[PDB]
């Protein structure tokens, strides 16, 4: 789960 | 029989390794660490904390040479940083390997400046590759070695028996909330990744990364304006299989860059990451 | 020329060296499951025996014992000894499990460079390098007598109840603790100490027996001792070290009857 | 396969790496002597010479040596040195005693693999592995005209005096002192130095011969009370005693007192  | 000795390691890299000192007006030195140069060029790799806020950056070589640096460019997020100094004589540059992968358990030497001491050489292994380091937030790749780092050893190298650039020491783990005291625990940038990061530097003079404001979805972003709960199959025209592979490819995109984004065809607009 | 490297100790033993949780029902007020402290252990056989600290696993609600490979278990707590400071585990698994590698016929000698395996701060496993320092160590108490190899590969918090190997990935010692003994504050640098492997076995499988480590119970200074009725020159037959003596006493089974040349009948007891 | 091992080098040496315990008398009423502080020293020869830290047997009323084989020993002190921190002690009773190895010809390199020696925190015997770090140091000290080596051989309080000893066994230099102090509350770790082996064995010599390390003084290349010299202020010395003018500083030292050299000066003995 990340932000990119 | 000879000694058992890794002197060899150390005539070949150590020469590259030069003593960064950040000179601020008061001049003085605010703070010091260390580099490694990386081709003929005169480029060379060092902590972006070491060098920031500086009005002058300075460089020494081992053999002698100073220099007045200048800074091509910098990342926060790798703290990562590239100087430059021209020399007609020839420089020393760091043997780089681009073939060989780093085995945990391979013995590597730390080189840098300690407390402004001089040069020195540490020995340990390689404790550990991919970790994210002091903060959980930052999510970055590092190796970590027990060959003793300190203040100083910032922006120096890590260099395997045989010479060649494992990473750059970054940060010695010095704290604990508590203040208990850690032995042993230290971390470089991985010199793939640190190569990566000084081409672009040395190109744009920054690292420009690729936003998209963003497999299942979980503001004025590139994404918002190309029109949550969605599931995005395809990005530019490659198969999202997982997260984190995308994510790269994300930042690797320049901006200004127009891509598919398929979802179950939208046209995003890339942006620089904030 | 290939880099020098001791990767080959690390493919050996590491993937057998655990993550060790000790978590507890009363630690937060909500009574979930909440870590109390943390550690190393050491996966001895496929039935699921795990060696680790006593100091790691005391006072454990629930503990959590984690592998290289992913997986994740509860672990059950065969049997612990204060004196040592080890603890048992076990673990039910299928589909088999990673053993760490022992050579009985090993004899450890210092400077023999060594390897710590554990999870220092929980960043992780972590590998460091020393050497064994020393042999034969009491440790950082003066009392109990028990034997410790010390060596200088940095050990840290975390790292307790964890695998120390030589460069073949030979199982060494269980690391036990790092000396922060100081009152001065002054740092101790590459003090640490793990039990000797043969030691460790043999308390392992005294507990896993017994449930529990049973020991018996040169001028002496409601005992069987004072029942029996001074300079002991032989006990049960044999010349009288008093740490080699008093390691004796603790094997020889209660309920036996032993000659005490100071001839008295003893009757060995079991220890509280 | 066999382990990687330097137990070679500790076969080798370590039984010539001796516990030094320095006593004073308690003058404050506990009436007995006392272990004022401890260390390590390094026997150097089949006469019973022991090397060893100054600061470790300063102010002694009593010098015992302690052996890895069991053997104690009231100890003599011979002589020291506070500028290199040196100091040569004797034991008799000699029925044979374990001896360091030393190779006069062997060439110390930086990323040479060491072994400290000694006793920390009166654990017992300690080994400890590094490296050779650095050459030439000052260390934690304004600079005495000497050189250290660096290692990052873990060194504690109890390693004072001891050996630093290679692969092969053979004496690399003294350990002095580990690194003390941070600018900003950091842990030094790893920084610690030794006196070369090759400054050891002169010193220990001139210990042995003089009682005290006699050194030429002259009291002063561009020049910056009651010396010899007083030559005058920003006066530019291109020889002395015949030799083209560091390299100097240790030429004057080695002249005997009462040596007159080319002005006419008349070197003094160092106080």
């Amino acid at each position: 789960v990340y932000q990119f | 029989m000879t000694p058992a000795s890794y002197n060899l390691a150390v005539r070949r890299a150590a020469p590259a390794v030069v003593n960064v000192y950040n000179r601020g007006l008061n001049l003085e030195i605010r703070t010091l660490g260390s580099g490694v140069i990386m081709d003929q060029r005169g480029y060379i790799i060092t902590n972006k904390h070491v060098i920031n806020d500086a009005d002058q950056i300075i460089v020494a070589l081992q053999d002698g040479r100073v220099f007045e640096a200048l800074l091509v460019g910098s990342d926060s997020l790798t703290d990562l940083a590239v100087l430059k100094i021209n020399a007609t004589g020839g420089l020393p540059t760091i043997p780089i390997n681009a073939r060989r992968v780093p085995h945990i358990g391979d013995v590597v030497l730390a080189i840098g400046n300690p407390y402004n001491l001089g040069q020195t050489i540490t020995q340990g292994i390689i404790s550990a590759t991919g970790r994210i380091g002091l903060n959980p937030t930052g999510r970055q790749n590092f190796l970590q070695t027990d060959a003793s780092i300190n203040h100083g050893n910032s922006g120096g190298a890590l260099v395997n028996s045989l010479g060649e650039l494992m990473g750059i020491n970054t940060l010695s783990f010095d704290k604990s909330n508590d203040g208990e005291t850690p032995e042993g625990i230290g971390f470089a940038i991985p010199f793939q990744l640190a190569t990566k990061i000084m081409d672009k530097l040395i190109r744009d003079g920054r690292v420009i990364r690729g936003y998209i404001g963003i497999i299942v979805v979980n503001p004025d972003g590139p994404a918002a304006n190309a029109g949550v709960n969605d599931l995005i199959i395809s990005v530019d025209n490659k198969p999202a299989i997982s997260a984190l592979e995308t994510m790269d490819q994300v930042a690797e995109i320049r901006p200004g860059s127009v891509i598919p984004v398929v979802v179950m065809t939208l046209q995003v607009t890339i942006q620089e990451y904030p």
